[PDB]
């Protein structure tokens, strides 16, 4: 049960094609050291998929097909903090994004979330 | 049989025994063309109350898994369980031939450290 877990998402906002952003994520509640740390999303129209998971250790990172080579996570085990750095950002890639506790699970536990716009305006 | 690199750890506040499978390297190949589609299924003895599989690798004998998962285990418990990770060969029509195994009995880990290790997979 992670009825102890808060997670809180900061960093989102608008961004126009092929530009960059970085999220972070404040981890409290838990031994966040010890977890695997995923970063989520949910696009318009679309439900929710993962995008990235990282190791406890922080050495190894997996993420999904439509961003690999873009996206990275890192995280802070020092700070409890987690983090997403998204270059070259699409306006596909516009979706709620989630900071996540553990490797990919659909009922994850996940904060509120932060709002990324990709848009041309 | 190839190797499996894996990490293990305790959650003491919530008494939760965490199995990270990183990645296995160098399986041998079990499709035609010289590959595998490789799973890993994850449960304890001798209780077998839970199992869990990460998701199939297709095409490859070095899957990177990176997933992490969690058994309810009493701490007075913990030293009578034996950890198994499992590693089998994923097909849509056949039976899931296994690759490989490897057992971590609970009574000789000592959680005195968390690393990541390799260990090479058994028959
Ligand atoms: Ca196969």
């Amino acid at each position: 049960s992670d009825s102890e877990v808060q997670l809180e998402e900061s960093g989102g906002g608008l961004v126009r094609p092929g530009g960059s952003l970085r999220l972070s994520c404040a981890a409290s509640g838990f031994p966040f050291s010890k977890y695997f740390m995923s970063w989520v999303r949910q696009a318009p129209g679309k439900g929710l998929e993962w995008v990235s998971t990282i190791s406890a250790s922080g050495n190894y990172e997996t993420y999904t097909e439509s961003v690999k080579g873009r996206f990275t996570i890192a995280r802070d085990n020092a700070k409890n903090t987690l983090y997403l750095q998204m270059n070259s950002l699409k306006p596909e890639d516009t979706a709620v994004y989630y900071c996540a506790k553990g490797s990919w699970a659909r009922d994850m536990t996940r904060g509120q979330g932060t709002q990324v716009t990709v848009s041309s305006e | 049989l190839g190797k499996l690199q894996y990490s293990l750890d305790y959650d003491f506040q919530n008494n939760q025994l965490l199995v990270g499978i990183i990645q296995a390297a160098e399986l041998p190949a079990l499709d035609m063309g010289g590959t595998s589609d490789p799973y890993v299924k994850v449960f304890l003895l001798p209780d077998k109350k839970k199992k869990f599989e990460t998701k199939v690798h297709r095409k490859t004998l070095n899957p990177v898994f990176n997933e992490q998962f969690t058994f309810k285990v009493p701490y007075s418990e913990l030293g009578g369980k034996t950890l198994v990770m499992a590693v089998y060969d994923f097909d849509r029509f056949s039976k899931h031939d296994i690759i490989g195994e490897f057992k971590v009995p609970m009574n000789t880990v000592d959680f005195g450290h968390v690393t990541e290790e390799w260990r090479d997979l058994q028959s």
